[PDB]
């Protein structure tokens, strides 16, 4: 994961900022990628939330 | 709006960055669709530069604003502070990371 | 007891170390109430300044930990020389060749560090470009021909920054009572082919003058652009244009900023569409082609800076003060040192002067063995001559 | 010895100076022709240029033969000379001022100890002429006998740009000059410049009288405002170029303006301090004879 | 300029920035157009960079284009000591008595003096109390209506009856 620049992902002051990445940055899926891509193109139905 | 500007201009940072496309192989092709005149948003168009990258650039002109953005962030807590200061270098490894 | 060690004795060698080669910046004006470190950034035009100071996280190996209690043996339990009671022991005098040729191995090993980026950025200086419609306005306009103009954004996301560099007024806005003399002297001014454009109408006069002199007009939407002109000739039209793309290089010409020889114009029309990992890929490639070893203290060092990830963007990039509030101020004659106020693509004197050189061997038409396109034809090979 | 005409030394054919441009050999008229203008809100006001010292510099105890035309040469427009005033070696030339002194100066720019076979030279009395004035560019850093390295550009200004109207006046405004340009023009001229036997030009300022003298500044003042050219370019505060329609246009920004800078630029040559002190001194002794 | 014979140490005291911010460039530039009136109420000193300051900058704000243009020469030649031809007369004077004396040598000499509208310049405490003159040179035509803020209880009170 390059989710942080080098360093600070252990300094100690970024520690609520890292929890913040973490708490949004979910680890890959193909799956849910591919998915999230093919739905820009595909028809809705039921409306999305 | 006269005394919203900085909220008008965050919300022109989420404005799509593509264009619309027709679906000209599809009625070509006469697939079946529902649009009277049939069409498809195309989240970004290809580099035309040889080396800019108008998406990257993009990127570039809204992570600058979330920055100073943040940069003008008032906070009380000392650990807030820190925060504030280390979501600019994050921002920028994200830029860089964007490009 | 120990005060005279400090003044009289400690006191001489801050002195002599204040002197250091690479002691390179102000620390303390010895003033508490008032004294902020001057903040010099690497700003690039296209991505973020770094700054040279900041919180970034290196402790450099905890050294940045400052422990305040180190006092108490300064006082408490550590001899000095001057305080003698008496042996008086000699002084030391440290030859001052070793801290100097450690000095100046690092300076070698940091310019032949960033020797292979440097280079490369010199070439894509120009490489940089903005997507430009350009409207017709004439019966027989060919599509190169008529008004260039570019949205606002574009603008802001190349042009700007780079007038800034450059240190100019920045380029008025038209208003459609825009004589094509204030439009003139406002690019000689900022030496720059470009005018904001601000509110309808633009006159004839001036449309010609943008016309002829292929003029950047920079409109803040494309909404309804002609009407934005008044044309007399209604040649003009709001589908009739050819969006197109225009280097820096093509606007910008500035010597130490933006390499316009046409022998790298040239080099980069052979250039294959790139992207920033390519550029990072031809730099680490001129890097492995090039790499000279080190003397040992450069090798310490270079193992002591870690990893070399050059995340910094240096397209364009330049010396510039922040303000505290965390602005790029321009350069300042009066407060910026000479030194900073071009790059000089971060090469040497004497590295430019052979380069000129190397950009005429490097379009001399004997070189140019690279040929482009066969004619196919049948037909007998009596007498073969290549010509 | 080479005789001097009623003319100067220059109306030789074999001391012309020229730039190269246009694929061909121009002189410098012909060249200052593309240069044009553009007049800024501030203005330049010529001082009177302060009297040079009286004091001729020693010309100390040297046993070799002074380069000094490539000394002053590379003083003055040279792309990569530094240091100018430490080897000192301008000084020489008081060797040449004294009346029937054995010293001679060749047309090779050489300060000759002693007049030597096979090697051409100019009249020692109008050799003693120059010296006597030029000699002074020894003194150019001693701290006593500095030139002002400001007031004086605005004669270079004057010289330069100036409208003969403005040149009455003696006073204009501050003008940025531009031509259409190849590439790398100014460190070419620059080059050429230095190229020149620009000693002819200053023995024949410094020995003509009357009307021979005035035939002179007419016949040259092109050649004097090129040298003034390069000079004014190692003191502009920038050069850039325009786009002009497929034609690229050189701009200095600006003319009589000394910005005092010191660091290197590709575009143009670059005066370090020792270079800036010696150019105003050279400025102010070639001024001073300019004028009578 | 009232004729008075003058004992001071210099015929120009105002100082040369040599090298500087811009603010100082644009207090140089308007201390030698000597813009204020003659005035001999006590100033407030604490403050007088500010007043300094605001007058340069609508000085520039409200000149003919041609004063205007000769406060921005002033303002970029800051190096320069610009000064009236009556005090470089001076200067010929003291320099004519000592020959060694040292003056700032950078110097430009009003051909003519700017002939500016004098300010009005107290900075003592005291409401000034107008008496509006119903007529002036200036021709008036067509004015935008000028809206006046609300004022707190703290800067002025309004009582019924005095």
């Amino acid at each position: 994961k390059r989710y942080f620049p080098e360093n600070l992902e252990q300094n100690q002051s970024a520690a609520r900022l890292v929890s913040a990445v973490k708490a949004r940055a979910s680890e890959a899926d193909i799956s849910s990628i591919h998915l999230a891509i093919a739905r820009e193109v595909s028809p809705m139905f039921n409306v999305h939330e | 709006l006269a005394g919203a500007n900085t909220i008008i201009a965050i919300m022109r940072l989420f404005t799509p960055q593509g264009f619309l496309r027709t679906d000209d192989l599809a009625i070509a092709a006469n697939f079946p669709r529902a649009s009277r005149n049939p069409q498809t948003y195309i989240p970004y168009t290809n580099q035309r530069g040889t080396v800019t990258n108008e998406f990257a650039s993009r990127f570039r002109t809204i992570v600058a604003t979330l920055a100073n953005v943040v940069n003008e962030r008032a906070v009380q807590d000392d650990m807030q502070k820190a925060t504030r200061s280390c979501t600019k270098q994050w921002l920028r490894h994200l830029e860089t990371q964007f490009d | 007891n120990i005060a005279v060690a400090h003044t009289d004795h400690l006191s001489v060698v801050y002195a002599t170390m204040s002197n250091f080669m690479l002691n390179f910046t102000n620390n303390f004006s010895g003033n508490h109430a008032t004294f902020k470190p001057d903040q010099y950034v690497i700003t690039s035009p296209e991505g973020s300044y770094k700054p040279i100071i900041e919180r970034q996280g290196e402790t450099v190996d905890g050294l940045t930990i400052i422990d305040t209690s180190i006092v108490w043996p300064i006082l408490c339990q550590c001899t000095y020389p001057l305080v003698r009671q008496s042996i008086m022991e000699e002084i030391v005098y440290p030859d001052p060749s070793t801290t100097l040729s450690q000095s100046l191995s690092v300076a070698q090993v940091l310019s032949k560090l960033t020797l292979p980026d440097a280079f490369i950025n010199m070439i894509l200086s120009g490489g940089d470009s903005v997507v430009m419609r350009t409207y017709q306005t004439e019966a027989d306009d060919d599509l190169d021909e008529g008004i260039r103009m570019t949205t606002y954004d574009q603008y802001l996301s190349h042009i700007r920054e780079r007038l800034h560099i450059t240190n100019v007024p920045d380029p008025i806005y038209i208003t459609g009572a825009s004589t094509p003399d204030q439009i003139a002297a406002s690019v000689q001014a900022t030496h720059v082919a470009v005018v904001l454009y601000q509110s309808g109408v633009i006159n004839g006069p001036a449309s010609t003058y943008l016309r002829e002199n292929e003029v950047l007009v920079v409109m803040p939407d494309y909404y309804d652009v002609v009407s934005r002109f008044a044309n007399a000739n209604l040649q003009m039209n709001n589908n009739r244009y050819h969006e197109s793309v225009l280097e820096i290089a093509d606007i910008f010409d500035q010597a130490d900023f933006i390499q316009t020889s046409d022998a790298v114009r040239q080099l980069r029309a052979l250039m294959p569409t790139l992207s920033t990992s390519q550029i990072r890929h031809a730099i680490e490639r001129i890097a492995q082609i090039t790499d000279v070893d080190s003397t040992d203290y450069g090798k310490l060092t270079l193992r002591f800076l870690g990893t070399l990830t050059r995340s910094l963007k240096m397209q364009n990039a330049q010396i510039r003060r922040i303000r505290p509030d965390g602005t790029v101020l321009r350069y300042d004659d009066q407060i910026d040192i000479e030194a900073f106020r071009w790059s000089r693509y971060f090469l040497d004197e004497l590295q430019l002067r052979r380069l000129s050189v190397g950009l005429r061997l490097i379009t001399n038409p004997r070189i140019a063995r690279r040929f482009n396109g066969v004619r196919i034809m049948y037909l007998t090979d009596d007498d073969p001559d290549p010509d | 010895m080479l005789q001097q005409p009623t003319g100067g030394y220059t109306t030789l054919e074999q001391f012309a100076f020229t730039i190269r441009n246009d694929g061909t050999n121009a002189t410098p008229t012909q060249f200052l022709q593309l240069l044009s203008y553009e007049a800024t809100e501030n203005e330049l006001v010529k001082k009177t240029i302060p009297t040079p010292e009286t004091h001729l510099p020693s010309a100390r105890n040297v046993p070799g033969n002074v380069y000094i035309e490539d000394a002053i040469t590379q003083a003055l427009f040279g792309i990569s000379a530094q240091n100018v005033n430490a080897h000192g070696y301008f000084s020489r030339l008081s060797a040449l001022a004294l009346p029937n002194t054995s010293a001679r100066l060749g047309l090779d720019g050489v300060i000759y100890n002693s007049e030597t076979i096979n090697i051409p030279f100019y009249d020692p009395a109008a050799v003693a002429n120059f010296a006597a004035t030029y000699a002074k560019l020894g003194n150019a850093s001693t701290p006593r006998y500095r030139a002002d390295m400001i007031d004086i550009y605005a004669h270079v200004g004057l010289e330069l740009a100036g409208t003969d109207a403005e040149r009455a006046a003696g006073v204009m405004p501050v003008k940025r000059a531009k031509f259409d340009s190849w590439e790398g023009s100014l460190i070419s001229l620059s080059r050429d410049v230095v190229n020149w036997k620009i000693l002819a030009f200053l023995i024949d300022l410094c020995s003509l009288e009357g009307e021979a003298l005035r035939a002179f500044k007419t016949r040259n003042r092109d050649v004097f405002r090129m040298m003034l050219f390069i000079m004014s370019t190692a003191v502009a505060a920038n050069v850039v170029n325009r786009k002009v329609t497929k034609r690229v246009d050189r701009v200095l920004e600006y003319i009589g303006v000394n910005s005092m800078r010191t660091a290197g630029r590709t575009a143009t040559i670059t005066y370090d301090l020792s270079r800036h002190e010696f150019a105003a001194k050279f400025l102010q002794l070639t001024f001073t004879r300019w004028n009578a | 300029d009232k004729g008075a014979l003058v004992e001071a140490d210099r015929v120009i005291q105002r100082l040369i920035p040599l090298s500087s911010s811009t603010y100082v460039q644009r207090l140089a530039a308007i201390g030698a157009l000597y813009p204020n009136e003659f005035t001999e109420n006590v100033l407030d000193l604490s403050r007088l960079s500010t007043a300094l300051l605001q007058l340069s900058d609508t000085y520039y704000q409200h000149a003919n284009d041609q004063l205007r243009r000769l406060y921005r020469r002033m303002y970029n030649d800051s190096r320069t000591l610009y000064m009236t031809q009556r005090h470089q007369e001076l200067l010929l004077a003291q320099i004519t008595a000592d020959p060694n004396i040292l003056l700032y040598p950078y110097t430009y000499i009003f051909t003519t003096i700017p002939t500016s509208m004098n300010y009005i310049s107290n900075t003592g405490q005291g409401r000034i109390k107008h008496s509006l003159t119903v007529t002036g040179a200036t021709e008036h035509d067509t004015v935008a209506d000028i809206v006046l803020g609300q004022t707190g209880e703290d800067v002025i009170t309004i009582s019924m009856v005095e």
